[PDB]
DNA sequence: CCGGAAGGGGTAATACT
DNA sequence: AGTATTACCCCTTCCGG
């Protein structure tokens, strides 16, 4: 029971595996062409993913992309989360350099925080720094981000959980005013 | 490896996306009334010559230019924006002249990019009037290969004539369309009364414009919503369709809906009334049919039961259905790059200021060009009065550079006009050509004097703005559609 | 209303569709070696300026020019053809230089039109060399607005160098790629022995080319299929991938397939092997892995159980999997708009006549241009010796037309040369520029003599064709990839 | 019980109804905007319809588009065909003037001939004279959608047997027979 | 499964009434 | 829920061998 579009690695143990999450088949092809297939897995998405913070649990558990993400990860959600099942000990979100890539990264981070908080607090989530990733061919894409020896990744970390969920709520919740004030003062 | 805090990256990325979506995705520009996608599409179509003089060009080509040079986004967004700009029911004054299947007011989608062909309209030519004369600022695009305008010259008030509804992050804007003649009257008042304070100009422009004018026509009931919108920016214009009763041979009466309020989705209204009849909320209605066609326009026939009156069915339609709804107008627009809620007087003043700046920049560019032309013509005529000596020197000179030095020494000439003298054609030596040269120098000097006078006097440029906008309105003016009535 | 017979309408419509698909959809042209879509994409990249001198351009833009101007079909088909032209594993000599994700030999799809940007290649410039010099014919496009070439100049044998397999109605063609050096030798023999008969030409060209050369390399076992293809057009070239045996530190062995036959889909061969192992047809293989990467190329490693012989497993793979396949060569191509099967000598001869007529047309056009330039320069020189008379006559002329008539009278000049001396710059009045005028007149006369000489002697034309082909092949030559071996 | 893509008319009696079959939703919208909705129905398609003569019956009836055509027509196929239903007494196959339009028209004609022979025999099939998405409502109505001014080609049978031979050689699986046919009739 | 062709649907964020 | 900008994608046919 694995997602159909996932391209897995040849590594057996999870300790030396990587799951690169991309937001399209056009970027996924470039990523998988120029990857270390023995260690690195490519999971393509459909672009904008559902908002976990602005929807009910049934719908966010009905949407296809989040199902694919949790099946590729293999773990549980909320209380039934189990770290020992984790298929990849490194989930790298590799989005495009435009603002829409940042929006998709925010949506995915919100989903992970509200559903796989452990994954985040154990320091198992990374962000990659590559107008899109479908314009990059195999060689330089491998050279910058897919080469483990030279690549640089930003590891998501938690300083205070309380401020974390407070910011997540006022930024992804339904309270528009809150975020109006926030963006007005902090832009 | 370097860590990043979850909250810091979260806020950052979301604030960057939000600021981008606010400034350059959905909110209109107060000076031009256009979103960046519309601006880029219009400029590409103009630069590509798709203009009313020329024939139409495939929309796929124009979308590809917008994508390759200007807009680094999906083709579907650019195409749907173009189709919306080419939609009579969505725009009071359409900016694009389209051909093909550009949609329907109901649920029909527009044809594909390879089936529809779009050119510009005369309104779009006033939109892009004298853009190449350094009227507006230009910036490099994303890859820096080409240049695109930050704003269009906007010789007519697009933001109020067509309105702009857009959803952004944290805020949404909804400006209703107006009539061009009322806008002209308001801007004329603002130009003549350029020293008026905010309250006086607000009262004057509220007197000048009756209210929003929608392409769908219909009716507006009441005035409190329109007044609140024009005085604060946040209002609720309660709009309603048009109904009429028709008598049949057997005595049956039917309500004939010929107009619907703004942004009401056709063929969804019909399903809604059918569902309300089925489950039961709109008792009194027996049959519903759409006689709407291409040749007769929107015409919905509601055949009601015998134990029913026209007034009660009409009131039930108003209260329960979309035959009557509200336009939640919010006048949010981008000024100096930031979002602000603006009343009508602020919009008129900003448009007038933009027009004055554009006229001043155009006059400065024309004056510079005339100065260069006059300088070249002066050097050329100074060479002409010594034609025999100049010809002798050009003959005896070994090469071109020695001739340049000789001419410069002979006629106190600077290298630019000497270079022009070398390029001087032989056919220019005919007496008529020399006389034309003298008279052209005189005319260019007169134009320089006139342009200097215009630059000196602001009343002159205000007069130019008034005259050009009056010319635009008279040639592209139309009568008001929606009739404002009382409660 | 008119009654229509079912069979007549069916036959007419299907005949029209079939003829269109044969002549102008899938069957390559013998002279150009390209299908109409490829020709149109190439000419669109050329006319729009997407050439190796400058940087790349978005593929969406090029598809848009092709669709709007030349190719009135879906953008997906045009983009797929462009990507195939930019594919190394699909074309022996790629015609488009692409950037982005143009696919993989396996099941990976190419990136979208808005992500890949493509320009031409130097070989594509040899394809479109001197097209503007009336070398090739031109026709109006589908809507009759612009002109497009029926055939590209094709300065090298693209049809045989890259091959063109395509499915049509009633017929399907398949032509394998070859090596540029061997084709050069064959065409050189054809040019030198221009009077040879069909049999001797066929024997010589068969001697010149060992066999088809595929971009994927590999092996060709036997020669009966290749020989029968070259003498009849219908053959069967058995390709076989490269298989090697390696040992392991534990004593295990694993077969490494580093090369596969032509048109064999990767990532489907591997799943085919896996399914055959699961059901059980190739007993002996224990595990399958794809060590293939961007830095090592194709590498399929299948490790074998202890109680098996590498040779028997290799033969099992050859017999049951896609490791060994056959090319059903069908040398079918379009000659003067007709589908015909051709042996190799026919292809060489057709390319030879194409090159000859292209050279003749180019030289005729150059001769006409040089004669016009010589006429202008002769007029300018003959007006130049009467310089003071001409200047004095132009001065006394009230109007340019009077000066023109006076020059006609004074020098016995025609209209066009009189215009030429009228528009003559003052820089030409200098002594050095007059000397340069006379010098270039002499050089242009010498060029006219040389071009008339080229028109006179067909041996000269054959020589020019040979030298251009040799220069092209030296510029863009490569070693042979596939090794032809015995059974 | 009717296809979702079908844009039905408002008439009830089949005698004054007619179904315009188009090969695209863009052409479908263009035609529906410029039609007489009281009498004319619009049925869009998805491009090339399956080849009935080159496929098995189960695979043919599995295909969605042919099922939509059958259900919109309302009638059965083969022996159970009953002309009583015929939701529309006028089935106008409306395709573009390019070669692909002619191919789609031939495919639909062979499908109707194999599955609805009495439909074609009764003269209830018509051919139009118009890409179609480049036409708006106005000229579409003026040229071929206005009943009072339009002209249509009504499909008719003269000899059934020759029609069967022609259909078999053109749409069957005998490649060399159609090779000879297209070479002779080019 | 191969090379051109026909045609097209469907999720998601974003506020506000 | 629908309004307008955006992210993003799959899946049937025909046509020979
Ligand atoms: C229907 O279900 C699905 C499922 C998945 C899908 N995945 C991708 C695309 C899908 N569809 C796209 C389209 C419309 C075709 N586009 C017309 C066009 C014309 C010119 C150009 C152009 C595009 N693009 C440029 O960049 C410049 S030129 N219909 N479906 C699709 N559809």
């Amino acid at each position: 029971g694995l997602p159909g579009k996932l391209a897995d690695c040849r590594s057996t143990d999870p300790r030396k595996s990587e799951l690169y999450v991309v937001e399209g088949d056009s970027a996924g092809g470039s990523a998988k062409s120029g990857r270390d297939s023995m260690f690195q897995a490519i999971l393509p998405l459909r672009g904008k993913i559902i908002n976990v913070e602005k929807a009910r649990i049934d719908r966010v558990l009905k949407n296809t992309e989040v199902q694919a993400i949790i099946t590729a990860l293999g773990t549980g959600i909320h209380d039934e989360f189990d770290i020992g099942k984790l298929r990849y000990h490194k989930i790298v979100l590799m989005a495009d350099a435009d603002v829409d890539g940042q929006h998709i990264s925010t949506l995915l981070l919100t989903l992970l925080f509200r559903f796989m908080r452990p994954l985040i607090e154990n320091g198992h989530v990374f962000l990659a720094q590559p107008k899109g990733l479908g314009e990059m061919d195999a060689k330089e894409l491998w050279e910058t981000t897919m080469d483990p020896s030279v690549r640089v990744l930003r590891q998501v970390t938690l300083d205070d959980a309380a401020a974390a969920d407070e910011l997540f709520s006022i930024l992804m919740g339904e309270d528009v005013d809150a975020r109006r004030s926030f963006i007005t003062r902090n832009a | 490896i370097e860590p990043v805090d979850i909250e810091q990256e979260m806020q950052r990325s979301y604030i960057d996306y939000a600021m981008s979506v606010i400034v350059g995705r959905a909110l209109p520009e107060v000076r031009d009334g256009l979103k960046p996608v519309h601006r880029r599409v219009l400029y590409a179509m103009f630069d590509s010559g798709f203009r009313p003089d020329r024939s139409h060009a495939k929309s796929a080509r124009s979308v590809a230019e917008t994508m390759g040079n200007y807009h680094p986004h999906g083709d579907a967004s650019i195409y749907d924006s173009l189709v919306r700009m080419a939609q009579p029911w969505s725009l009071r004054y359409p900016l694009v002249d389209g051909q093909g299947n550009f949609g329907s007011p109901g649920n029909d989608p527009p044809a594909a990019m390879r089936y529809t062909e779009a050119r510009l309209t005369p309104l779009a030519m006033e939109m892009l009037r004298e853009i190449d004369e350094e009227t507006v600022d230009f910036i490099p695009n994303y890859d820096g290969r080409v240049q695109e305008p930050t704003v269009l010259p906007s010789r007519f008030p697009n933001l109020l004539a067509n309105g702009s509804g857009g959803i952004a992050v944290g805020m949404a804007t909804n400006i209703p369309p107006h009539n061009l003649r009322e806008l002209a009257d308001a801007v004329f008042w603002a130009l003549e009364n350029h020293d008026a304070d905010e309250e006086e100009t607000l009262a004057a422009v509220m007197g000048r414009v009756k209210g929003p004018d929608f392409p769908t026509a219909g009716l507006i009931v009441g005035s409190q919503g329109t007044a609140d919108a024009y005085k604060t920016g946040r209002g609720s214009i309660r709009m309603r369709g048009v109904v009429e009763v028709e008598e049949d041979s057997r005595g049956r009466t039917s309500l004939v809906i010929t107009e619907l309020p703004y942004q009401v989705n056709h063929d969804n209204f019909i399903t809604s009334i059918a569902e309300q009849v089925r489950d039961g909320k709109l008792a009194g209605i027996s049959n519903i049919e759409d006689q709407s066609s291409d040749r007769v326009g929107l015409r919905i026939v509601i055949e009601i039961k015998r134990d029913a009156v026209a007034k009660v069915v009409i009131n039930n339609l108003y209260k329960h259905t979309q035959l009557q709804t509200s336009f939640g107008a919010n006048m949010l627009a981008i000024v100096d790059g930031v979002p602000r809620t603006l009343r009508l007087d602020q919009l008129i003043r900003y448009y007038v200021d933009h027009q004055l700046d554009v006229i001043v920049r155009r006059t400065t560019y024309r004056l510079r060009k005339a100065n260069e032309r006059a300088h070249i013509l002066r050097g050329l005529v100074k060479a002409l009065d010594a034609l025999d000596e100049v010809i002798a020197l050009i003959r005896a000179s070994e090469t071109v550079d020695i001739a340049r030095a000789g001419l410069i020494e002979l006629l106190d000439i600077d290298e630019i006009q000497a270079q022009a003298i070398l390029d001087m054609q032989l056919r220019r030596l005919a007496a008529l050509e020399r006389q034309r040269i003298i008279d052209d120098l005189a005319k260019i000097e007169a134009e320089i004097a006139d342009l200097e006078d215009i630059l000196a006097k602001p009343e002159r440029q205000r007069g130019i703005v008034r005259d050009e906008l009056a010319e635009i309105v008279d040639r592209h003016g139309d009568d008001r559609r929606t009739r404002i009535i009382a409660i």
